[PDB]
């Protein structure tokens, strides 16, 4: 059938990260103190 | 007498009361368990946790329900 003869040639058909930033959540930094020496002073006076 | 009553009801010792202390930077630390009842955070209140630590939100034999209107996230003991 010559009517459905198809010819095709070459053509030019030419058509991940994860991150979220919150603002802050710092813990108790510099965790050290004492309430004896000052108590000793104010109970030694 | 009333000064002794003030000393004793808050249970103050030579170090201080066995409830809390005011860290000099303003950080209100506490010293033992807390029963806060209801809590209504108003302004800039992000419930977090300490560095390199895990929030452990456990319900001692009670469910936990994240509710919003109709939407529910219910984590019960077996469902
Ligand atoms: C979670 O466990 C509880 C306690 O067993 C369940 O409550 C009852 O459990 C018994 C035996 O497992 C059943 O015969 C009853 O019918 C349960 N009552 C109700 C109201 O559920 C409960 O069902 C369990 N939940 C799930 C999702 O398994
Ligand atoms: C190609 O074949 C189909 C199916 O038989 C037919 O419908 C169509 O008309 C044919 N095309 C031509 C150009 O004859």
């Amino acid at each position: 059938d010559w009517c459905n003869v198809s010819l095709v040639d070459t053509s030019v058909p030419e058509p991940g990260i994860l991150e979220h930033d919150p603002f802050f959540c710092p813990p108790t930094e510099a965790t050290a103190r004492d309430f004896l020496a000052d108590a000793l002073v104010t109970l030694l006076v | 007498i009333i000064t002794l009553v003030i000393w004793a009801v808050i249970r103050i010792g030579p170090n201080g009361c066995d409830s809390m202390e005011f860290h000099e930077s303003g950080l209100l630390r506490f010293k033992q368990v807390s029963d806060m009842g209801v809590i209504h955070p108003l302004y800039k209140s992000t419930v977090g946790g300490r560095r390199n630590e895990n929030l452990v939100i456990t319900g001692n034999n009670q469910p936990i329900v994240f509710q919003q209107g109709t939407t529910k996230l219910s984590v019960e003991k077996n469902k």
